[PDB]
Formats: structure tokens, C-alpha cells, sequence
């Protein structure tokens, strides 16, 4: 699965 | 053996046409997965392989959902380039990410990877620690200061310890008759005379998986790889790739040359012959 | 920086006249992104061509694979027509079956 950085 | 799984990802601006074009694919080893456009009606994530397919709609919903996300970054840091450069709203500049994850036989991780590029050339990369950033100019530093300031480094190495090996491992078990099988090359001598004095002698390699191969023209024991033209492995329209190594040779010693051919699928290395 | 794209044009199986194949033209190594790519038939574009979506190598030039269900006969002569930014005219690279 994909990750996706914190915001 | 070892397994590799790479998210790519790049970002156009589109100065006067529109919105930036979005375009991201996974690969599981050299086998691609899944993508997405963001020029597509409703873009969504799409599976590209057999075994991705068996996933549910809570994983390409989430997948997908992502990906719109990552188009909205992208164009929040598209804009953000702009200014760290002082550059012009007018031209169309570039944003490619990879991130992704090795691992071994044992299925346990050797390396993570996160890198970020701007219009073509290395902006900020995460160390093999999973701990530092390496940043290639000034605006990098900017990017790497803000970086720290949020763990992303954290984030990033919670992530490539965890989900991406379970997932690659999963991805793996999936479609092991397909990603787990090396497919050896159909190896084949081809003879094509150019003039009454030369020929050329072109060493094939079709129909193998993964890509990595290494095709060599030897003349009486001694490497010809000044006097080889060696094409680019390309795709064959399958999860299959071909390359071919050519040499010219004065017509009536071709038996002095030899190809040789080496790849995962194949037991031993070949040595071949114009016959 | 940019790239000029390495062109090829071949063919996914053994050509033999008379069979269904595939047409292929990747185009690698080039910078930035946008290409434009169309096959050939005796100088006419092919109207039905697909294409693999936009990945890139690891260092960071772009690859593409342009591909299209043609028929190879003996007269019939195919090529891939590129054009990219770092080019001074839209390049031609003929299909040579034994390439
Ligand atoms: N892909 C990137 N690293 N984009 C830059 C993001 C960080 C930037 N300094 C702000 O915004």
C-alpha cells in the first residue's frame, strides 16, 4: 500500500 | 531471492492549460501494479497486475484517496519551488518522487529509499540510516530544516519498516507463480552481411523476467564492449523484456567471436555461436 | 537539464509475414516529460495506439512504451515519429524486423 507524509 | 517495491510519482505544471498533470505508478520488482492519472474523468488507482486485483474497495478507496492527495501536495510544492527559486509562473517545471522498500530472501528489509527530484535533478533524498536527509542545494536545506522540524524521517521509516514490507511480502505470496519465477531468455546468433568484407553478428536475449541480463561479445577470449553497440532493455509488450548485442565482423571469421549471456533464470551462464 | 530520448522500434514477437503482432516504439532517457510519439504505417499515423504510463529511471529521465496490434507484411514499411522538446525537427526512426 501507498504511504502519504503528515500534514 | 531479494524483492523490490517503488511508488513513482511526477507532477507537471501546466502554465495556462490547467492544473498540473499528476501521473504515478508501483512496480513490485519490475513488474507494474497499479496507476493513476489525474487527467482521467473520476482518476482513480487501477490494478495493472493479475494478483493486485483480489484487494477490496477499502484499499483502492484508500489508495485513491491518496493519490488526490498527493496531487494536492505536489501542486502546494510546485508553487513553493517556485518561490524558494525565484522562477517564473510562466514556465513549466517538473516534481518526481520514488519511495519504496528492498527486501531479502527472508523477506526482512535491507533498504528504504525517498527521493524527491526537481525538474530533473536530485532535490532531497532520505539517508540509508532512515534518519538523515541529503540535500542537494540551499532551497534542499529550506525543504530538509522543515523536514526535520516534522519527523518526516520518522514517518518515513515507521512506514518502510512496517507497512511496506508486510505489503510487499503480501503483494508477493499473491502472485508467486508469476513474480517469483525467472523466466530464462530465448538466446539466438543473427547474421546480417553489410558489405563483401564485413558482416553483423547480433546476440538476442527474448522473453526474459526480471531485466537484469548482461549480454558480452568476446573475440578469441578478449571483451569486444568499445567495438559492441548494446541497446537499452526495452519492454516486449508483456511483464517479458528483450535486448540484443551486435558486433561487425569481416565476413568469414565469425567464429572467432562469441556472445555471452547471463541471466537469474538461466542455471548456468551461456556462451553462444553464429551457426 | 534535459534529455533527448532514445528511440526504438520493434516488434513484440519474431516478425513473420501475415501474423498479428504487436508494434512497439520506446522512447527512454529523455527530460522533460512531455513527448510526442505516433507510429507509422507507409507514412500515415496509426489511429489506434496505446501507451504505458509515465515512470522514470533512477536518474530521473523518463521512459514510455507506444504500442499498437499491426499485421507485418512484406511491403508494408512501419516507422515512429517523435518529437521532444530538445529536438530540432520531429525525428523518424524506420522499423527494421530484424531489429
Ligand atoms: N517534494 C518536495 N520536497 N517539496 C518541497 C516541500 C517542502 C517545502 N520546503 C515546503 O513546502
Amino acid at each position: 500500500k501507498r504511504w502519504i507524509i503528515l500534514g | 531471492g531479494s524483492h523490490s517495491m517503488r511508488y513513482f510519482h511526477t507532477s507537471v505544471s501546466r502554465p495556462g492549460r490547467g492544473e498540473p498533470r499528476f501521473i504515478t505508478v508501483g512496480y513490485v520488482d519490475d513488474t507494474l501494479f497499479v496507476r493513476f492519472d489525474s487527467d482521467a474523468a473520476s482518476p482513480r488507482e487501477e490494478p495493472r497486475a493479475p494478483w493486485i486485483e483480489q484487494e477490496g474497495p477499502e484499499y483502492w478507496d484508500r489508495e485513491t484517496q491518496i493519490c488526490k492527495a498527493k496531487a494536492q501536495t505536489d501542486r502546494e510544492d510546485l508553487r513553493t519551488l517556485l518561490r524558494y527559486y525565484n522562477q517564473s509562473e510562466a514556465g513549466s517545471h517538473t516534481l518526481q518522487n520514488m519511495y519504496g522498500c528492498d527486501v531479502g530472501p527472508d523477506g526482512r528489509l535491507l533498504r528504504g529509499y525517498h527521493q524527491d527530484a526537481y525538474d530533473g535533478k536530485d532535490y532531497i533524498a532520505l539517508n540509508e540510516d532512515l534518519s538523515s536527509w541529503t540535500a542537494a542545494d540551499t532551497a534542499a536545506q529550506i525543504t530538509q530544516r522543515k523536514w526535520e522540524a516534522a519527523r518526516v524521517a520518522e514517518q518515513l521509516r515507521a512506514y518502510l519498516e512496517g507497512e511496506c514490507v508486510e505489503w510487499l511480502r503480501r503483494y508477493l505470496e499473491n502472485g508467486k507463480e508469476t513474480l517469483q519465477r525467472a523466466d530464462p531468455p530465448k538466446t539466438h546468433v543473427t547474421h546480417h552481411p553489410i558489405s563483401d568484407h564485413e558482416a553483423t553478428l547480433r546476440c538476442w536475449a527474448l522473453g526474459f523476467y526480471p531485466a537484469e541480463i548482461t549480454l558480452t561479445w568476446q573475440r578469441d577470449g578478449e571483451d569486444q564492449t568499445q567495438d559492441t553497440e548494446l541497446v537499452e532493455t526495452r519492454p516486449a509488450g508483456d511483464r517479458t523484456f528483450q535486448k540484443w548485442a551486435a558486433v561487425v565482423v569481416p565476413s568469414g571469421e565469425e567464429q572467432r567471436y562469441t556472445c555471452h549471456v547471463q541471466h537469474e533464470g538461466l542455471p548456468k551462464p551461456l556462451t553462444l555461436r553464429w551457426e | 537539464i534535459q534529455r533527448t530520448p532514445k528511440i526504438q522500434v520493434y516488434s513484440r514477437h519474431p516478425a513473420e509475414n501475415g501474423k498479428s503482432n504487436f508494434l512497439n516504439c520506446y522512447v527512454s532517457g529523455f527530460h522533460p516529460s512531455d513527448i510526442e510519439v505516433d507510429l507509422l504505417k507507409n507514412g500515415e499515423r496509426i489511429e489506434k495506439v496505446e501507451h504505458s504510463d509515465l515512470s522514470f529511471s533512477k536518474d530521473w529521465s523518463f521512459y514510455l512504451l507506444y504500442y499498437t496490434e499491426f499485421t507485418p507484411t512484406e511491403k508494408d514499411e512501419y516507422a515512429c515519429r517523435v518529437n521532444h522538446v530538445t529536438l530540432s525537427q520531429p525525428k523518424i526512426v524506420k522499423w527494421d524486423r530484424d531489429m
